[PDB]
């Protein structure tokens, strides 16, 4: 993890996972408080710390 | 009338925050009355101070989120909700916490004044991530007693404050658990005279010599007018 | 901006209400207990 996360969690991914071309790290888009259809919040937070 | 008079004897601190104490010589009957009176005051009506506005620069409200942090907003706001602060002089007080470089803000980071004992050096409140993010909250430390909560507190507040202050629910009590013993007591000619252990466990911030004193002036100052008036 | 026609004044505002708890709501456990929450004593009590 590289875990920038104020806005994304940022993946370095192991090179057997890994594609040859495309050398490709996942950022993850975390959706912050918002409209559920029930009016209820709809919040994900990261459960991963930096360097995991 | 036979009576005598209880002293508190031995205060044996367990550790900074768990802390027994006894009360010696207590006559028949009387230690469940004074046990559970001191255990209603004591749970009901301490003094001690905690946060109540707290000020990030740059976020508008608390349901948004920071650069360079962990805890989002209301996370940072819970853990500084559970902050146990000690004033001396005072009763309103403003802190201030600067901190940048990537690692955990502890509770120690805050830059205190001579007045101000912050009594918990390892209360975690934001893991910084980024070495360019920075963080400077201004936190305002009142002092009262019971629990008064942001809806109150909406239009309770007398001075026009102005926008941009979060504002956090205020757990002013400082006594979280309390637990009285009546034991047999040790007295070298009489047999039916008890001690009361009273069993006390703090937020650290209050003395319980100091608070068993505050608990008894109120329980006093309460009976007095059954005493004067009829 | 990107929408559809007809409508012209689109403002769409999204409050956030932080309600607690208090004597009338409804709690339950897993095991069909229903219940209306009556009192909200004291800790002391």
């Amino acid at each position: 993890v590289q875990y920038v996360d104020a806005s994304r969690i940022v993946i370095k991914v192991n090179e057997d996972e890994m594609y040859p071309g495309e050398a490709g790290i996942d950022i993850y888009n975390l959706t912050k408080y918002t409209r559920s259809n029930q009016n209820t919040c709809i919040n994900q937070m990261p459960c991963v710390s930096l360097g995991e | 009338t036979e009576f005598l008079k209880p002293r508190l004897v031995d205060i044996e601190q367990v550790s900074s925050t768990h802390a027994k104490v006894t009360l010696e010589p207590l006559e028949r009957g009387f230690g469940h009355t004074l046990g559970n009176a001191l255990r209603r005051i004591l749970l009901s009506s301490m003094p001690g101070c905690a946060v109540t506005e707290v000020e990030i620069d740059g976020v508008l409200h608390e349901y948004s989120t920071k650069e360079g942090v962990q805890e989002d907003i209301l996370e940072i706001l819970l853990n500084l909700k559970g902050l146990a602060v000690r004033v001396q002089g005072k009763d309103e007080v403003i802190l201030t916490l600067n901190k940048s470089g990537i690692g955990p803000v502890t509770a120690a980071d805050i830059t205190h004044d001579g007045d101000v004992e912050i009594v918990k050096p390892q209360h975690v409140i934001c893991h910084l991530t980024d070495e360019n993010a920075s963080i400077s909250m201004r936190i305002k430390v009142q002092r009262g007693r019971g629990y008064v909560p942001a809806s109150t507190r909406i239009h309770s507040e007398e001075d026009e404050r102005p926008i941009g202050r979060l504002l956090v629910d205020a757990c002013y009590s400082p006594v979280e658990r309390i637990a009285y013993n009546v034991e047999a007591a040790r007295v070298e000619q009489r047999t039916d005279l008890d001690k009361l252990v009273i069993e006390m466990e703090t937020n650290g911030t209050i003395d319980p010599e100091e608070a068993i004193r505050r608990a008894a002036t109120i329980l006093a100052e309460q009976l007095e007018a059954f005493v004067d008036l009829r | 901006d990107d929408l559809a026609p007809g409508v012209l004044k689109i403002v769409k505002v999204y409050l956030a209400v932080k309600r607690r708890i208090q004597p009338g709501d409804k709690m339950a456990g897993r095991h069909g207990n229903k219940g209306v929450i009556s009192k909200i004593n004291p800790i002391e009590d």
